[PDB]
RNA sequence: UUGGCGGAAAGGCCUUGGGUGCUUGCUGGCGAAUUGCAAUGUCAUUUUGCGUGGGGAUAAAUCAUUUGUAUACGACUUAGA
RNA sequence: CCCUGAAAAUGGAUGGCGCUCAAGCGUGUUACCUAUACUCUACCGUCAGGGUUGAUAUGAUGCCCUGACGAGUAGGCAGGCGUGGAGGUCAGUGACGAAGCCUAGACCGUAAGGUCGGGUCGAACGGCCUCUAGUGCAGAUCUUGGUGGUAGUAGCAAAUA
RNA sequence: GAAAUUGUUGAAAGGGAAGGGCAUUUGAUCAGACAUGGUGUUUUGUA
């Protein structure tokens, strides 16, 4: 249904890892450059972790994309769906965490009538 | 060098084989009773 | 008959290296019979496949596969290199593995 | 309540439970898990047979540097020891899950242990004098003791998923062929 | 090509043995090497002997029964040499020495199998004439080996009932060879003649 | 460097297969005859040959003819080097110096 | 809101591709594969069975029948990558494979909603095998042993090397 | 089924008799298809459990007590129907 | 070339194994192995040179064409991510459940980070354009508070019982 | 009602550390795409 696009290719599917994240509790996994005069890391040694760097960029034609084929965008009520009304081939809707059940319903509703897609219909869902 | 049989006398004194119990007061003194039974014909399983 | 066999056999021998680095995409393969590449040079562009077996079933069977071609040869002795849809898992070295007569040229 | 993880029949089963129990964490826990599992009077005659260092408490993790007995030898173990004070409250606690589960109706002799665990309360914390006028701390570990009993089942079920296959259609042929061939 | 390799170690080469024995494990080449007492070493008797002397010197100087642990067993000598060959101390090196069976004579039943000889590893075709060597044995006997005597006797047995096995073996064949001549100057051998067999 | 007296062959391999001008500062592949025209046309060169030319009979437009060409970017040789090691002069059994006019089969083997 | 907008939104309109160059013209088949020469084949129900080469068809393949009566093979489309074309050599002047084209091979492929899986031939198959392998027996039948050829399966032994084998 | 030989890790080798299936040594007849143009196209052994029905046999060790040829505790040596 | 000359302390090192018409030494010829090196291709970014106001439709700081280039401490500059509070807007979210917290569940971004699914929870919170700062932590024998291993360990033995 | 730290249950590995990087096997777990417009009425609620 989306918009036809070449293969997708992101180059490095791992995410990087703040160095030794995994050896103390405090140093936590968000990724922090190490400035440090004889770390290894910061002089490349062979055989330690990869930083990141803009070698690794997207291709501009996919980038944004998700597998589905189509972007991300996030609403908050009807009247924000209405935007994507000629634009479904390219984006696709998703419901804000903090929508209530009741609003998602008719939410969900109108995306169906409309035909956008929906990342995540089951949110908060009954059953 | 390595031991490839052994073969033993018919009869047992009952002094020898407390040797193969550690608790002789309570058991049912069943040693060498099958092999025992090795004997009784003339030389089947021994002279072998 | 007897022999149903339509492979030659060969043995995974080792990922593409140098004294501490290797390269697990491509992978040496000796196949029996072959002394020099002028001979393995009639071997390049088959299948081989690599047959092992899992407790799991997964589609009907016990026996998955690995499907890989040859791409050239390798030193003066007619090993040639070969590589997979999914490089080998590193604990087959030494395994045995079949080498087709297809795609054929004769 | 909010008692553990506990995977059973909460109608085939009846709890007791401690907080706040004066006595060592680490011989309540080496205590409780010499249990876990058992049968309730078997449970009850040994650690009666504890008390009177007639069978000892195998010590598998809170065990550095404590003394051998030949007692271990029934679990495999070298260090066991005798923790008469966690063994008292233990069956205290297995005493009041007896009554609890006669209370509910169970017919009391084919319960066992299903459900055990020990985890560390507040400290209760006092003052001890070193040398050169510096105070150390000197407290007690107490423990949060709880126990369920359940009653013994029978093999519980069987006809496990019915496992749909998907046969592609070589395979297919395979199988009409070799029935064709065969009966 | 073959389940197992029996390697008839007689007048071989220790080192070059060894490093051909290495790499067919590394291919995963099941292997088992007997009559370990007749490989040679290239040198004279003393200067081997000197270097195992050597060798002996080498231990652990707190506690001896941690250091280098120097085998007197020819079988154990050869595994040593070919121990060092292979990368020992991965998975895929212990699998390796695992495929390996290093024996003293030809035990039993690899007696009632055929025996293999390398020939870029055998004495006569790598040695000059005229140069000194050694035979394992020997060495393995001046430097503590024990059981000279038993293996002698053990191959005297072998060799003696070899010897009624081979009898019977030529004597047979002799029949086949008859058999196979009448046989011949037939249409049949002339088609196979034709055709080159 | 290693340096001699090229062919006519040579240079025709060259100019064919690895061929770029330096246009208004940047490395154009030259493709065609038309580029040549617009960039040499002042100095009669027309084709690609007439280039060639100016190259292997070095001509009054030497100068322009050959700044005009980028610098050839070659490969390492197909067949190797030849020589064990590289940084002696060929007279040495090396690499480098005036191979005079043996540098014909070395840059075929890195083109 | 809660994700503001996008600014500019791509087209939704798909383009047309370009002109493509890529020309068909037909296969230049080996010249050992020759109508009437003995092939083997090497993958498939009937790998291994020694087998005969009729005539080339449209969609770059090879017509090829057992023959049935032999061996058991019909009347069979292969691909010629996947065959080896042996010295051995049948006349095969005088049948009419003119009739055999790509449609007169269809299968017929079932909708997904019918599945079955307890499981026939077309007769007019049948008759045309029929026809075509009693005229090609009759050729076969003049050489010696090479019906029991026909009739035998190919396989490799100990010691055979493909690439100095001969066939 | 008969008889030998083999103890280096024998655990195998040789041998008598009869029965049985096959035999492409040679000549015939019938079947193969649809797995649709290839997708290892599954055929080996390794261990265990549960069932059947057929034989075969009905122990010890430790704790506890005791000893002192032993001992920090363990451990060792003893003894107790 | 080899040998004597040639003696030091833990056991030991042509890297090890081992190597004698060598797997040693001098020399020649090839074939082969491989670096983040060279050739080509894709993609990311930067820089440079260019095209494109025509009506209709979005972004002229937009879109597009071409070539080259890409290491880096101290340091400089630029573009961005995030936090507390202010003005404006989305007549934004919300007791039919906001914030917070947990989640080898998912998505997006090279990344700073953002979004969702599930559990807990009960009263406020967000996106965008700007303003403002007591705005981003692993170190400072950092401050305060809490918790471990050591460890059921050292030990609880003067003053006769 | 977070973290350090601990208890219970489940999974996994463990021959003098563990932790990490590249690739893959094996196990566990997870998303998307599989309506498309359309020939068309072999049609029911007849559009
Ligand atoms: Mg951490
Ligand atoms: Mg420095
Ligand atoms: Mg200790
Ligand atoms: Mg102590
Ligand atoms: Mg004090
Ligand atoms: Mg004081
Ligand atoms: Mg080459
Ligand atoms: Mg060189
Ligand atoms: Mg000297
Ligand atoms: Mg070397
Ligand atoms: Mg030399
Ligand atoms: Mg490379
Ligand atoms: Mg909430
Ligand atoms: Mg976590
Ligand atoms: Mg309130
Ligand atoms: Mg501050
Ligand atoms: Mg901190
Ligand atoms: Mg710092
Ligand atoms: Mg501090
Ligand atoms: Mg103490
Ligand atoms: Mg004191
Ligand atoms: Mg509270
Ligand atoms: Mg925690
Ligand atoms: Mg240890």
């Amino acid at each position: 249904a989306s918009l036809p696009h070449p293969k997708i290719v992101k180059k490095h599917t791992k995410k990087f890892k703040r160095h030794h994240s995994d050896r103390y509790h405090r140093v936590a996994e968000n990724w922090r450059k190490q400035k440090g005069i004889d770390s290894v890391v910061r002089r490349r040694f062979r055989g330690n972790i990869s930083q990141p760097k803009i070698g690794y960029g997207s291709n501009k034609k996919t980038k944004f994309l998700s597998p589905s084929g189509h972007k991300t965008f996030l609403v908050a009520n009807v009247k924000d769906l209405e935007t994507l009304t000629m634009h479904t081939k390219t984006y696709a809707a998703e419901i804000a965490h903090n929508i209530s059940a009741k609003n998602r319903v008719v939410i969900l509703a109108r995306a169906k009538a409309l035909g956008i897609k929906v990342t995540n219909p089951k949110g908060r869902l009954a059953l | 060098l390595r031991s490839l049989t052994t073969v033993w006398a018919e009869h047992l004194s009952d002094e020898v084989k407390r040797r193969f119990y550690k608790n002789w007061y309570k058991s049912k003194k069943k040693a060498f009773t099958k092999y025992s039974a090795k004997y009784a014909q003339d030389g089947a399983g021994i002279e072998r | 008959a007897e022999s149903h066999r339509l492979y030659v056999k060969g043995k995974h021998l080792s990922y593409q290296r140098s004294k501490r680095v290797n390269n697990p995409n491509v992978s040496l393969i000796k196949i029996e019979g072959v002394a020099t590449p002028q001979d393995a040079q009639f071997y390049l562009g088959k299948r081989i496949a690599y047959v092992y077996r899992a407790s799991k079933e997964v589609r009907g069977s016990k026996i998955r596969v690995m499907w890989g071609k040859v791409t050239r040869t390798h030193g003066n002795s007619g090993v040639v290199r070969a590589t997979f849809r999914n490089n080998l898992p590193a604990k087959t070295f030494g395994a045995s593995v079949r080498i087709f007569l297809y795609p054929s040229n004769i | 309540a909010r008692y553990g993880a506990t995977s059973t029949n909460p109608a085939k089963s009846a709890s007791a439970r401690g907080s706040y129990l004066r006595v060592s964490f680490k011989n309540t826990r080496e205590t409780a898990q010499a249990i876990n599992g058992w049968e309730l009077t078997k449970a009850q005659k040994y650690l009666e047979q504890v008390l009177d260092h007639q069978r000892a408490i195998p010590f598998r993790r809170f065990n550095s540097s404590i003394g051998r007995t030949a007692q271990g030898k029934e679990f495999g173990v070298t260090k066991a020891r005798w923790p008469a004070k966690s063994v008292k409250f233990v069956q205290g606690l297995l005493q009041n899950a007896a009554a609890n589960a006669e209370a509910k109706g169970l017919d009391a002799t084919k319960l066992y242990v299903s459900h055990i665990q020990v985890n560390q309360a507040p400290k209760q914390r006092r003052r001890t004098y070193r040398a050169h006028g510096r105070i150390n701390k000197y407290e007690s570990s107490p423990s949060h003791i709880e126990l369920v009993v359940t009653e013994k089942e029978e093999a519980v079920a069987k006809a496990a998923e019915k496992k749909v296959v998907r046969l592609t259609s070589r395979q297919r042929g395979r199988i009409a062929a070799q029935k064709r061939i065969a009966a | 090509v073959e389940p197992v390799v029996v390697i008839d170690g007689k007048g071989h080469l220790v080192g070059r043995l060894a490093s051909v024995v290495a790499k067919q494990l590394l291919n995963g080449q099941k292997i088992v090497v007997v009559r370990a007492e007749e490989l040679n070493i290239s040198g004279e008797f003393f200067r081997n002997k000197l270097k195992y002397h050597d060798f002996l010197r080498k231990a652990t100087a707190f506690n001896k029964t941690r250091g280098p642990f120097h085998f007197r067993a020819p079988s154990r000598i050869f595994y040593k040499a070919l121990r060092g060959m292979v990368s020992h101390k991965t998975a895929r090196g212990k699998a390796a020495l695992e495929r390996l069976k290093v024996f003293e004579g030809i035990p039993p039943p690899y007696d009632k199998k055929k025996r293999v000889v390398v020939p870029q590893a055998l004495r006569v075709l790598r040695l000059k004439p005229g140069r000194k060597y050694t035979t394992l044995g020997k060495l393995s006997t001046s430097v503590g080996w024990k059981y000279e005597d038993v293996v002698a006797k053990l191959e005297a047995k072998r060799k003696v009932s070899s010897a009624e096995y081979y009898a019977k073996k030529r004597a047979f064949t002799k029949k086949v060879a008859s058999a196979n001549a009448t046989a011949a100057e037939s249409d049949v051998a002339k088609q196979l003649a034709a055709l080159g067999y | 460097v290693a340096y001699g007296y090229p062919s006519y062959s040579t240079i025709r391999q060259l100019v064919y297969k690895r061929g770029f001008g330096k246009i208004n500062k940047q490395r154009v592949p030259l493709s065609d005859n038309a580029i040549i025209e617009a960039n040499l046309g002042k100095y009669g060169i027309l084709s690609i040959d007439d280039l060639i030319h100016e190259i292997i009979t070095v001509g009054p437009h030497f100068k322009q003819a050959n700044n005009f060409l980028w610098p050839f970017k070659l490969s390492n040789p197909s067949g190797g080097w030849g020589v064990p090691r590289k940084f002696k002069h060929f007279i040495q059994g090396g690499s480098f110096g005036n191979r005079e006019e043996f540098i014909n089969k070395l840059v075929k083997s890195m083109n | 809101t809660a994700q503001q907008a996008p600014k500019w939104y791509p087209s939704e309109d798909v383009a047309a591709p370009k002109k493509t160059r890529k020309a068909v013209r037909p296969q230049k088949l080996r010249a050992s594969l020759v109508p009437g020469t003995v092939l083997i084949l090497l993958a498939g129900r009937f790998r291994g069975k020694r087998v005969v080469y009729l005539k080339h068809l449209e969609d770059n393949t090879l017509l090829v029948t057992g023959p049935f009566k032999v061996n058991g093979v019909p009347l069979r489309r292969v691909n010629a990558r996947y065959v080896i074309a042996t010295s051995t050599k049948v006349s095969v002047e005088g049948v009419n494979v003119e009739k055999f084209n790509v449609e007169y091979f269809a299968k017929e492929k079932l909708t997904k909603k019918e599945k079955k899986e307890a499981n026939e031939i077309k007769a007019e198959r049948v008759e045309d095998q029929k026809v075509v392998d009693k005229a090609l027996i009759a050729e076969i039948k003049k050489t010696p042993l090479l019906k029991q050829y026909l009739s035998a399966s190919f396989s490799l032994k100990n010691g055979d090397k493909p690439h100095m084998l001969k066939f």
